[PDB]
Formats: C-alpha cells, sequence, structure tokens
C-alpha cells in the first residue's frame, strides 16, 4: 500500500530522463544566430555569412 | 592573370562576390590569398570613335 518507499531508484530514473530531455531540448535555440533550423539557413542567404 | 575591366565594376573582384562577371567571367575561390591591383586605362585603351 504504501509508495513513496523507493525514492532512491525513482530519483535515478528520474534524474536520467530530465538530462537526456534537456540535451535534446537544447537543440531549438538560436545561440545568437537568426534561425534554430540549419536548413533554412542554408536556403535563405549567401554562403559567407 | 590579366584583363581590362569598367571602372565600376572592380568591386566584383574580391572573394565571396556576386555579380556579372563575378558569376559569368572571373571568379575567385573563397580562400583566395593574394593580390589585386586596378588602374584606370582611359588614355590607352579608349578611343574617341
Amino acid at each position: 500500500s504504501t509508495a513513496s518507499a523507493l525514492g532512491k531508484l525513482q530519483n535515478v530514473v528520474n534524474q536520467n530522463a530530465q538530462a537526456l530531455n534537456t540535451l535534446v531540448k537544447q537543440l531549438s535555440s538560436n545561440f545568437g544566430a537568426i534561425s534554430s533550423v540549419l536548413n533554412d539557413i542554408l536556403s535563405r542567404l549567401d554562403p559567407p555569412e | 592573370d590579366s584583363f581590362v575591366i569598367r571602372g565600376d565594376e572592380v568591386r566584383q573582384i574580391a572573394p565571396g562576390q556576386t555579380g556579372k562577371i563575378a558569376d559569368y567571367n572571373y571568379k575567385l575561390p573563397d580562400d583566395f590569398t593574394g593580390c589585386v591591383i586596378a588602374w584606370n586605362s582611359n588614355n590607352l585603351d579608349s578611343k574617341v570613335g
């Protein structure tokens, strides 16, 4: 009946899942560029910039 | 390399340049190393007729 007794294993699983989630999330940032998607960058403007 | 061009279009002689001669007559590599020297020849390459 009582839950929340296996705190450590649940903590480990949650930490792993959260790390993976934020890693794949970080793919949608501009980082100071003008677009977060590379194909549009290639097909929108001139190669030197 | 040597040639004769209009005075206005000398801007097109540079790496990563777009234009008429830069795309249809003479193209420079993006990582070009060297020098370019241009000088007017109106008194010799131009005729009254």
